[PDB]
């Protein structure tokens, strides 16, 4: 398992019950009631999948899409934004956008 | 800046950092560039004074002295777009990208 970093989510990690993302004056939520809220100013956003699925959990994958699913694994959404095979990152970046980059280009390794 | 990132067309001055748990990357006054507990270092002390790091639209990372001149780059590089080189909480620098997915909450709905 990848350790937590706030603002940040890794692809292999999952969020759900309401773990989120936190940055500066924003927050992305998978909340317990299947929606990704995405809080703050101005308008905010929101997956609108409330009721949809239970014990729903969010996962970024090894393409860059960002998949919610219910307990037995059905799509309650998708990013749709499948890509090159790699690493990905979901950042909640300090100016409140939610952005996936990837893949990974280049790395620091120990010398 | 981020506390853990920096995105294409930001730069990290001369004493600034990145950190993630015991990881602090430090673009230092001797224009070496350390992650600190990570092993790993630009190796560019004294190549310069003033430094600064940045990170290119096609992914690469930039080391510039005080007067302009190139003293270090990371050499991949990708298509055109945005990237974020983030500090990784298991100890290394990764750049990312380019953008793929965004979500917006300034506009509506």
């Amino acid at each position: 398992n990848i350790p937590f970093t706030n603002n940040l989510l890794f692809s292999g990690q999952v969020l759900y019950g309401d773990g989120r993302l936190t940055a500066k004056n924003h927050q992305l939520v998978m909340q317990g009631d299947c929606n990704l809220v995405l809080y703050g100013g101005k308008y905010g956003w929101q997956s609108n999948t409330h009721g949809n699925g239970e014990h729903c959990f969010l996962r970024l994958n090894h393409k860059g899409e960002l998949i919610i699913k219910d307990d037995d694994f059905k799509t309650i959404w998708s990013s749709s934004s499948s890509s090159k095979q790699g690493d990905y990152v979901l950042i909640l970046r300090d100016d409140g956008f939610a952005v996936i980059y990837g893949p990974a280009i280049w790395e620091t390794s120990p010398q | 800046l981020g506390t853990n990132y920096l995105l294409s067309g930001q730069t990290l001055e001369t004493e600034g950092h990145l950190k993630n748990g015991d990881f602090d990357l430090v673009m230092q006054d001797d224009c070496n560039l350390v992650l600190y507990n990570g092993n790993w270092q630009s190796n560019t002390a004294n190549k310069g004074r003033d430094c600064k790091l940045t990170l290119t639209d096609y992914g690469e990372l930039v080391i510039n002295n005080g007067d302009g001149s190139t003293v270090w780059r990371s050499k991949a590089q990708s298509v055109k777009g945005d990237y974020a080189a983030v500090d990784h909480p298991e100890g290394r620098l990764v750049v990312f990208g380019p953008s793929v997915f965004k979500i917006d909450p300034w506009v509506p709905g």
